[PDB]
Formats: C-alpha cells, sequence, structure tokens
C-alpha cells in the first residue's frame, strides 16, 4: 500500500520562503507533482516533475518555485521563494502512474492516482 | 502481432459501434476507402443472449451464447460480404473478440438468443459451441461470492466472475482450441485482427496460448505469413495489481491513460495547460508507443462512469472533442482509433446516466440503417463523428505525415500551442480565452495551403481558411478564441 506523506508547510510573511517535502513508501520513475486548493477555489496544478527531470510550472509561480526529486531517498521537493498571500492554500503531494482524483470540498481534482493528506500554507 | 496490417499509408481505424454488416460494407466503399481510413473495429459478430430488461441494451452483445456468426448486425454471409467488400477497397476489418466469458450465470434457460441457440447458464450449458460446466472456472475462484471482490488480487480478477459473467476456463486446451477455432474462421473469412475484450480478466499466458493457435492472414489480401493485429483491452489507469506491461508480449494494448490525461488537459481542469503537452507520450507515464492503441474515448467511457470519469471528452462536447481528436491525430504517439457512435437520451441521476444502457437506433429491436444526408452527415441518430470534416481531414492528416518526426513545437506559455511532423504537416491550437496571433515556422515548403479544419481542398480551391507559408517556411496564424473550431491544420496534400 502506497502512502505519500507531505512535510514542510506552515505560515510565513510575504516574500518569505517554505520548502515542502513528500516521502513515499511507490518508487520514483513517473511524474510527481504538487497541487494546491485554495478555499472556495478550483484545484490547481502548481508544478510537475517528469521522469526525465523536465517540469511544468503554473505561470504565477514560474521563477518563484522549484520542484525537484532526490531518487536517493524517494523524496520530492517544492521550494517556494518570494511567497505571496495569493499562494495561501492547502498543497497536496501527488504521484503515481496513470491518473486518479481527489475529492475535497465537493470538488474533484483529476491528477496522478495517489495524493498526500495536504499541508496548509499561509502567507 | 503489433503491426496493424492496414493498407500501407493508412494510419487509423474507426469503431462503428453497433453498425449492421450491410451498412459497414457500403460505408467502406462510399467513404472509408476514399477517405483513407485503415480499417474498422466491429462489434462482437458472434451470437449473444437476448436481454429484454432493459430492452435490448448495447451491452447484451458482450454475453456470448455461441460462436455462430449471427447477430443484430447480420448473418454470416452478410458478415462475409462485408469483409470482402471492405478489403477489396483497402479497409481492414477488426473483430471485437469476447472470449473471457459466455453470458451471465443468472440468465434464464432457453433460446432467447440472437440466433435461436439454446443455453442453460445456470448449468453452464452451451450445446451450440459446445461447452459444459467443466469448461468454466467455477472451482478455481476462491472468493466467497465467486465474483470479483478486489482488484488488488490478480487471481480473483482472472479466475472469478466479472459482474456475474460465466468465466471461461481458458487454461484448458479444449477451451483455447474452441476459441481459436472461432477466431480462425474469422481470419479465414478475411478479418485482419482482433480487439481482445476484457484482457485484464485473463492470464497473459492463456492469451498467448490462444493466439499462437491462430492462422496466418488470408493471402487474398495479405502477403503470406502475415500475423493478425492484436490489441488487448486492458483498463490500466494505475493503482491496481494488474498492469498493461504484462500483456505486451501478446500484442498491443489500449492505453486508457491517454484519453483520461488528454481530456483533463483540453478541458483545462485541475490547472492543466495545453502547453504542458510538449513532452506528450511516454514522458507522461504512458506505455511504449509501439505497443499502444490510442483513442480519445471508447464505447464504454463515453457513457461517463467508464475509465476516466467525466474528464473523458465525447461528441456531446463537440467543440473541445474535435480539438482533442485533432491533437491525438497529429501527434506521433501510438496507433489511433476514432470513435463513431450513436445518440441516446441521457439521464443523470445522482451522477450516473441511468439510460446509458440504451442500445443502437432501432425499430422494435431491429437496428436502423445508416442514412447519409447530402451534407455527408448521417441520419437515424447515428452521430458518425468519423464524418465530421474536422476529424475526417485529420485522419487524412495522419496518413500524410506518417513516419515524420515531431518538430517545431511552439507555445504561448498558456493554452496556445503548435507543432509539426517533419516537412509534411503543421497544426496550431488556440485553447486560451483570447486571440491567437503569431508568425510560426511550419517546416512546410513555401506555398498556399488549405486549412483542413475549416474547409477542404476541392479542385484548385479551398472552401475555408487559406494559410500562406513564405519561402522560409513561416506563416501568419490568427485564431479567435471564439472561432467555430479554434485550431488550423495544413499538410503536403492540402497545398494548393
Ligand atoms: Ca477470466
Ligand atoms: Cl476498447
Amino acid at each position: 500500500q502506497v502512502q505519500l506523506v507531505a512535510s514542510g508547510g506552515g505560515s510565513v510573511q510575504a516574500g518569505g520562503s517554505l520548502r515542502l517535502s513528500c516521502a513515499a513508501s511507490t518508487f520514483s520513475s513517473y511524474p510527481m507533482g504538487w497541487y494546491r486548493q485554495a478555499p472556495g477555489k478550483e484545484c490547481e496544478l502548481s508544478a510537475r516533475i517528469f521522469s526525465d527531470g523536465s517540469a511544468n510550472y503554473a505561470d504565477s509561480v514560474k521563477g518563484r518555485f522549484t520542484i525537484s526529486r532526490d531518487n536517493a531517498a524517494n523524496t520530492a521537493y517544492l521550494q517556494m521563494d518570494s511567497l505571496k498571500p495569493e499562494d495561501t492554500a492547502v498543497y497536496y503531494c501527488a504521484a503515481g502512474p496513470g491518473s486518479g482524483k481527489l475529492v475535497v470540498a465537493g470538488r474533484t481534482c483529476y491528477g496522478p492516482n495517489y495524493w498526500g493528506q495536504g499541508t496548509q500554507v499561509t502567507v | 502481432q503489433y503491426a496493424p496490417q492496414t493498407q500501407s499509408g493508412r494510419t487509423s481505424i474507426v469503431h462503428l459501434f453497433e453498425w449492421r454488416w450491410v451498412d459497414i460494407a457500403l460505408e467502406c466503399e462510399r467513404y472509408l476507402g476514399p477517405k483513407g481510413f485503415g480499417g474498422v473495429q466491429v462489434s462482437p459478430p458472434n451470437e449473444n443472449i437476448v436481454v429484454t430488461n432493459p430492452s435490448r441494451p448495447w451491452w447484451e452483445r458482450y454475453q456470448p451464447v455461441s460462436y455462430k456468426l449471427c447477430t443484430r448486425s447480420g448473418n454470416e454471409n452478410e458478415f462475409r460480404d462485408m469483409v470482402t467488400r471492405c478489403n477489396n477497397v483497402g479497409v481492414r476489418i477488426y473483430v471485437d473478440a469476447v472470449i473471457n466469458h459466455m453470458c451471465g450465470s443468472g440468465a434464464a434457460a432457453g433460446t432467447g438468443t440472437t440466433c435461436g441457440s439454446y443455453c442453460n447458464p445456470g448449468s453452464r450449458e452451451f450445446p451450440a459451441v459446445p461447452y459444459s460446466a467443466w469448461d468454466f472456472n467455477d472451482g478455481k475462484c476462491k472468493t466467497a461470492s465467486g465474483g470479483i471482490e478486489s482488484y488488488n488480487d490478480p487471481y480473483q480478477v482472472r479466475d472469478c466472475q466479472l459482474v456475474g459473467l460465466l468465466d471461461l476456463a481458458l487454461e484448458k486446451d479444449y477451451v483455447r482450441s474452441m476459441i481459436a477455432d472461432y477466431l480462425n474462421k474469422l481470419i479465414d473469412i478475411g478479418v485482419a485482427g482482433f480487439r481482445i475484450d476484457a484482457s485484464k480478466h485473463m492470464w497473459p499466458g492463456d492469451i498467448k496460448a490462444v493466439l499462437d493457435k491462430l492462422h496466418n492472414l488470408n493471402t487474398n489480401w495479405f502477403p503470406a505469413g502475415s500475423r493478425p493485429f492484436i490489441f488487448q483491452e486492458v483498463i490500466d489507469l494505475g493503482g491496481e495489481a494488474i498492469k498493461s506491461s504484462e500483456y505486451f508480449g501478446n500484442g498491443r494494448v489500449t492505453e486508457f491513460k491517454y484519453g483520461a490525461k488528454l481530456g483533463t488537459v483540453v478541458r483545462k481542469w485541475s490547472g492543466e495547460k495545453m502547453s504542458y503537452l510538449k513532452n506528450w507520450g511516454e514522458g507522461w507515464g504512458f506505455m511504449p508507443s509501439d505497443r499502444a492503441l490510442v483513442f480519445v474515448d471508447n464505447h464504454d467511457n463515453q457513457r461517463g462512469h467508464g475509465a476516466g470519469g467525466s474528464s473523458i471528452l465525447t461528441f456531446w462536447d463537440a467543440r473541445l472533442y474535435k480539438i482533442a481528436v485533432g491533437f491525438m491525430l497529429a501527434h506521433p504517439y501510438g496507433f489511433t482509433r476514432v470513435m463513431s457512435s450513436y445518440r441516446w437520451a441521457r439521464n443523470f441521476v445522482n451522477g450516473e446516466d441511468v439510460n446509458d444502457w440504451i442500445g443502437p437506433p432501432n425499430n422494435n429491436g431491429v437496428i436502423k440503417e445508416v442514412t447519409i444526408n447530402a451534407d455527408t452527415t448521417c441520419g437515424n441518430d447515428w452521430v458518425c463523428e468519423h464524418r465530421w470534416r474536422e476529424i475526417r481531414n485529420m485522419v487524412w492528416f495522419r496518413n500524410v505525415v506518417d513516419g515524420q518526426p515531431f518538430a517545431n513545437w511552439w507555445d504561448n506559455g498558456s493554452n496556445q500551442v503548435a507543432f509539426g511532423r517533419g516537412n509534411r504537416g503543421f497544426i496550431v491550437f488556440n485553447n486560451d480565452d483570447w486571440q491567437l496571433s503569431s508568425t510560426l515556422q511550419t517546416g512546410l515548403p513555401g506555398g498556399t495551403y488549405c486549412d483542413v479544419i475549416s474547409g477542404d481542398k476541392v479542385g484548385n480551391s479551398c472552401t475555408g481558411i487559406k494559410v500562406y507559408v513564405s519561402s522560409d517556411g513561416t506563416a501568419q496564424f490568427s485564431i479567435s478564441n471564439s472561432a467555430e473550431d479554434p485550431f488550423i491544420a495544413i499538410h503536403a496534400e492540402s497545398k494548393l
């Protein structure tokens, strides 16, 4: 049974930084991403890292966040610099082959199959 | 078993869901042939049990009662006539092979079958095959209910009864030989290959066993030792015990990850952007391209609660549907299958269409002929997506750019994207809520090209948008987010 445990998170002042971590006990040879769900808002893909290492970035975070993997510890990372109050939301670690969904607050998020419990970020 | 065996240059097949054999024969000559379609996937041509409650659902055809080539689609000579007439015009026929099971174990005894064959499900009696109780797995299953209770255990999903369907004992030579006999007769008739229905529920080894018993293709249309095309239906979206990579040794496999991921992207849900499709393909976690059979939707998931939930696009979502089908068709990944379905009254109650069982257009159980209007659309409730200029021209597009490498990718950082296939074709998409205006390098030879999405090249003219590529290969593109079809496409053979 796969379990994705996210770490990091918390509150910080505008312009501050936060690094989120995601452990997995599932390997790391497919795409892993980070999604965020703001209150009363649709679920949004923040950044994604593919097997080859290439990544996707939400235009509003491009240049401010940096996704990365370790492989040597099955841990994915999301460094968030120049945080903005708009970045406030719950961030969920997401991974796996194929696709799955996350049903939260009546809204469903189509993504990677496996999700984390979600960590609260506040700016 | 990986090669489609389509006539050279033809790169797609269409699912004429529930069409009659007499209509397909005609469709082959009047359209599929002339429009470059590689072949047709037909619904199960073997006799099935008749269901009257609900009244003749489409799924009753996935409950075999014998292998007599007799169904609501037609008799055997009608079926034969169809295979001869399609092959003669360069269009292959692919049979949907339902071999993991016979009808539901709880069906009534009698001859309520498409061909009047008798059967006693309760007693595993199918004299017309013939099959006995010892031809089913019954003992081999170890779940308490005898049915599938957990997809995390390969054994029960392959040895127990799928929704009550009498699971066939495919480990037995008698059974494998009986199935091969059915598929071989089809091969000898002219069929080019098969879709292996519910492959997930069979052991890869038993499949292999049956496949290795298959004859070479009919030399009347194929060269000597041609192997049939094999594409196994395996619904693997991940998260389960069984994975598609286990069947790669038997042939290709339906990559359901494709239609799910693309539907989400084109629908722009969950923050997806089309510009993220730059590394579309294996990069996205998909199986190896040369093992994949791709499609936007299938007869099952287009009804909603299939593989992919509501993210799957269909003809109900026309506009966006055409863009996805067009992206898949222009992109090199996999072997493509286009969907051709029929209209029905949908009725979602608590998130599920309770009318999704409704069968093909009919007059008291008798399927309706497919009428063609002067504008080339179909009548009698047949949607005929395979005839929408947007899709039809893109199947031609795929044929034209065959073998050409993915190239010249452009994106506006949002939902406007474009790419090429060597120096034979280019395609542009605007899925953003604003105007698209750019001068892109198409990789195409200088000239005037007909946009195959907004019109057609007829004689020495285009009926729609004309795109002018200068000597250096670049061209100006302008697509309003409000355009009827927010994407343009041009290729070597659309050049004026
Ligand atoms: Ca089985
Ligand atoms: Cl399928």
